[PDB]
């Protein structure tokens, strides 16, 4: 699931931290390979995939 | 007298006589008041967001 700067009130409010433990799939898991997907259209600094 | 029409109302109060002189009442208390704790009763129209 893709990770979201903040939880709109369309979504409940657990849904970025719930995306973050799942996020650890690759993130404690050195056997994991990463595709980062930046939106071409948004600016390089404004993605939260690079933290 | 010209000071008095030029600096107050020239045929424009509302959009000449306060509006110049605010943004002059803003720039000197940002010359006095480096931090915006004395600008708090000051509106500004802030434009914010992200790239």
């Amino acid at each position: 699931p893709g990770v979201i700067n903040t939880v709109t009130s369309g979504m409940a409010p657990d849904t970025k931290e719930t995306i973050f433990s799942i996020s650890k799939a690759y993130m404690q898991n050195p056997n994991a390979i990463i595709l980062c997907i930046q939106d071409g259209s948004v600016d390089a600094e404004r993605s939260i995939v690079t933290d | 007298v010209l000071q008095k029409d030029d600096k107050g109302i020239h045929h424009r109060k509302l959009k000449k006589s306060l509006i110049d002189m605010y943004s002059e009442v803003l720039d000197v208390l940002s010359d006095y008041d480096a931090s915006y704790n004395t600008q708090d009763h000051l509106p500004r129209v802030v434009v914010v967001g992200d790239q």
